[PDB]
């Protein structure tokens, strides 16, 4: 095979690779971490709501 | 005809008297507040549209 074929064909791997990222993170959002360590207070929105 | 109705003197008495000791007691505070539910979801449309039943 040609050394274009590999470069194009490993350009499209590595775009799949970071649209499978761009999916990850996304994931990582729908479990919201706590950005810093302390005292969290109350809940001021509870379970069943809707968030935007 | 008179020097009469020498007064007596006061005795002074009837006082109710309790005497005090140390007593151990635990106390308490009645504070203000409203009350909340639990869980409460208020339903909100994930789509657009009208409302047909």
């Amino acid at each position: 095979v040609s050394k274009q074929q590999y470069a194009d064909a490993n350009a499209a791997y590595l775009q799949s690779k970071a649209a499978v990222e761009q999916a990850r993170i996304n994931l990582r959002y729908t479990k919201v971490l706590s950005p810093i360590s302390g005292r969290i207070g109350r809940s001021a929105v509870t379970e069943g709501a809707l968030v935007t | 005809c008179g020097k009469s109705e020498a007064p007596p003197p006061a005795q002074t008495p009837e006082v109710g008297i309790v005497t005090l000791e140390a007593q151990t007691v635990t106390l308490n505070t009645e504070l203000p507040g409203r009350t909340n539910a639990f869980r409460i979801a208020e339903v909100r449309p994930q789509v657009n549209g009208i409302i047909l039943k």
